[PDB]
């Protein structure tokens, strides 16, 4: 069976850098491979179709390219709004051909490193109320995306009681937000007194923390 | 102009069945194929089904094969695929697309709009809303939409008034099985006395529309 | 590559005479030209032919998706009156409505002696 290798498997590169996307296909497929961009959770968009035909409502600095086995997406000039996965696909148009997708490759828009800001919110009276405690940290608008969110009470380091979850890069600036969700049981959450999000970053000179007192 | 519209998605039992639909305008879908590709959370593009309607030709991925059926109806100008004995395995955004050619090669040039199915026994369960209450000059606050299933939940601000500095944060699957997100926004500390803030939580799969207003 | 030579090549594509698909050639060739982009225009309208669209399918889309024509207000093409506008026209005659362009598919504004305009709308 073909197999599509797609490499790298995901890049950073600045506004205005000219990006190389690599797919190599495992045998021979002459020049029947094309080329998707697919934003997250979005339908996929068809950008180069036999190898090196630009498709309708695709911009010019999208382009294809074969060598032997070896087929290349460029990107001549990268564009903030181009973040996204990149396809590679083989198939011919011959009944009972199969169809191979490459892996894909995530393309992140690299720029200036720029902090988080940090806020820190306690769990509501209402959340309380109804019997379970969250504790919410906020890292706003940030780049590079890596963050080591460390939660403390009373000056315990917590393990494996916490989630993340990242916004998409920013379509205009290409920065980042990031919120860290500690969840205790209401009996664990009222047996102590400090809370505390420790924020380390690139952007940090020292780390950041952010707390309350329950009371 | 051409298009391909999805239906049928939602929440399944598991060994359930489920049938989407591909409904195509603007072309004749006996000549084409049509594909049926699904995306499962954290993964790649997978290719599932395909059927050339002219001549009936049926293609299968190994994963799918004896359980998902492609079929077409050329009266209603819709391809149709039948997923049987579903598994937590199956649970993806599934995409149907149109295979069309120039010399031979095969692109997928026109794409469904995507339909989540969720092969799940959890209930269906709104969410509870809960303030991020503001703590120089810029105050920071939220709301933790906490304690739903299945996806998706939308957040306004403000019935859509306030959108600068707003961050709605993807979804994070709890470790219980159910979903959380929050919603925050910067804004002037000055306005906290003056102005109100309003989220908008809509959970139109268990038809639950919440207001919270966040105070300091 | 003129305005006038690319009206000419979009011409050979269209059905008939005093179109609407004719009109929209002609305001269409002329913005391309004037923005440089006359080639590009081609090339576009080219590929929409290689997916199977017909020319009137590819002069719609390019009127609605290529970046010359995005926000530009339609030319004014001044009649007697709103009985010499093409009669395979005068179907698709409307109301200029406030901000027309040519991306929403207002073609034209036809302007007549007595002062008064009709939009082509597709
Ligand atoms: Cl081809």
């Amino acid at each position: 069976d073909i197999q599509m290798t797609q490499s790298p498997s995901s890049l950073s590169a600045s506004v205005g850098d000219r990006v190389t996307i690599t797919c190599r296909a495992s045998q021979s497929v002459s020049s029947a491979v094309a080329w998707y961009q697919q934003k997250p959770g979005k339908a996929p968009k068809l950008l180069i179709y036999s190898a090196s035909s630009l498709y309708s409502g695709v911009p010019s600095r999208f382009s294809g390219s074969r060598s032997g086995t070896d087929f290349t997406l460029t990107i001549s000039s990268l564009q903030p709004e181009d973040f996204a996965t990149y396809y590679c696909q083989q198939g011919y148009y011959y009944a009972y051909s199969l169809i191979t997708f490459g892996q894909g490759t995530k393309v992140e828009i690299k720029r200036t490193v720029a902090a988080p800001s940090v806020f820190i919110f306690p769990p509501s009276d209402s959340q309380l109320k109804s019997g379970t405690a969250s504790v919410v940290c906020l890292l706003n608008n940030f780049y590079p995306r890596e963050a080591k969110v460390q939660w403390k009470v009373d000056n315990a380091l917590q393990s494996g009681n916490s989630q993340e979850s990242v916004t998409e890069q920013d379509s205009k600036d290409s920065t980042y937000s990031l919120s860290s969700t500690l969840t205790l049981s209401k009996a664990d959450y009222e047996k102590h007194k400090v809370y505390a999000c420790e924020v380390t970053h690139q952007g940090l000179s020292s780390p950041v923390t952010k707390s309350f007192n329950r009371g | 102009e051409v298009q391909l519209v999805e239906s049928g998605g939602g929440l399944v039992q598991p060994g359930g069945s489920l049938r989407l639909s591909c409904a195509a305008s603007g072309f004749n879908i006996s000549y084409y194929y049509i594909h049926w590709v699904r995306q499962a959370p954290g993964k790649g593009l997978e290719w599932v089904a395909s059927i050339y309607p002219y001549y009936g030709y049926t293609s299968y991925a190994d994963s799918v094969k004896g359980r998902f059926t492609i079929s077409a109806d050329t009266s209603k100008n819709t391809a149709y695929l039948q997923m049987n004995s579903l598994r937590a395995e199956d649970t993806a955004v599934y995409y149907c697309a149109r295979g069309s050619s120039w010399y031979g090669a095969h692109a997928f040039d026109y794409w469904g709009q995507g339909t989540l199915v969720t092969v799940s026994s959890a209930s269906t369960k709104g969410p509870s809303v809960f303030p991020l209450a503001p703590s120089g000059g810029t105050a920071a606050l939220g709301c933790l939409v906490k304690d739903y299933f299945p996806e998706p939940v939308t957040v306004s601000w403000n019935s859509g008034a306030l959108t600068s500095g707003v961050h709605t944060f993807p979804a994070v699957l709890q470790s219980s099985g159910l979903y959380s997100l929050s919603s925050v926004v910067t804004v002037p500390s000055s306005s906290l006395g003056t102005q109100t803030y309003i989220c908008n939580v809509n959970h139109k799969p268990s038809n639950t529309k919440v207001d919270k207003k966040v105070e300091p | 590559l003129s305005a006038k030579d690319l009206a000419l090549l979009l011409f050979t594509h269209l059905p008939g005479n005093n179109t609407p698909f004719h009109i929209l050639a002609q305001v269409l060739s002329k913005i391309a030209y004037k923005s440089g982009k006359s080639g590009a225009f081609l090339d576009a309208f080219h590929q929409i032919l290689s997916e199977g669209e017909n020319a009137q399918a590819a002069l719609t889309r390019l009127s609605r998706t290529f970046d010359a024509f995005m926000g530009v207000v339609p030319p004014v093409i001044r009649v007697k009156n709103f009985q010499t506008v093409p009669r395979p026209c005068q179907k698709s005659l409307r109301a200029v409505p406030p901000n027309p362009t040519i991306d929403k598919g207002w073609v034209c504004v036809y302007s007549s002696e007595q002062g008064e305009t009709r939009a082509l709308k597709i």
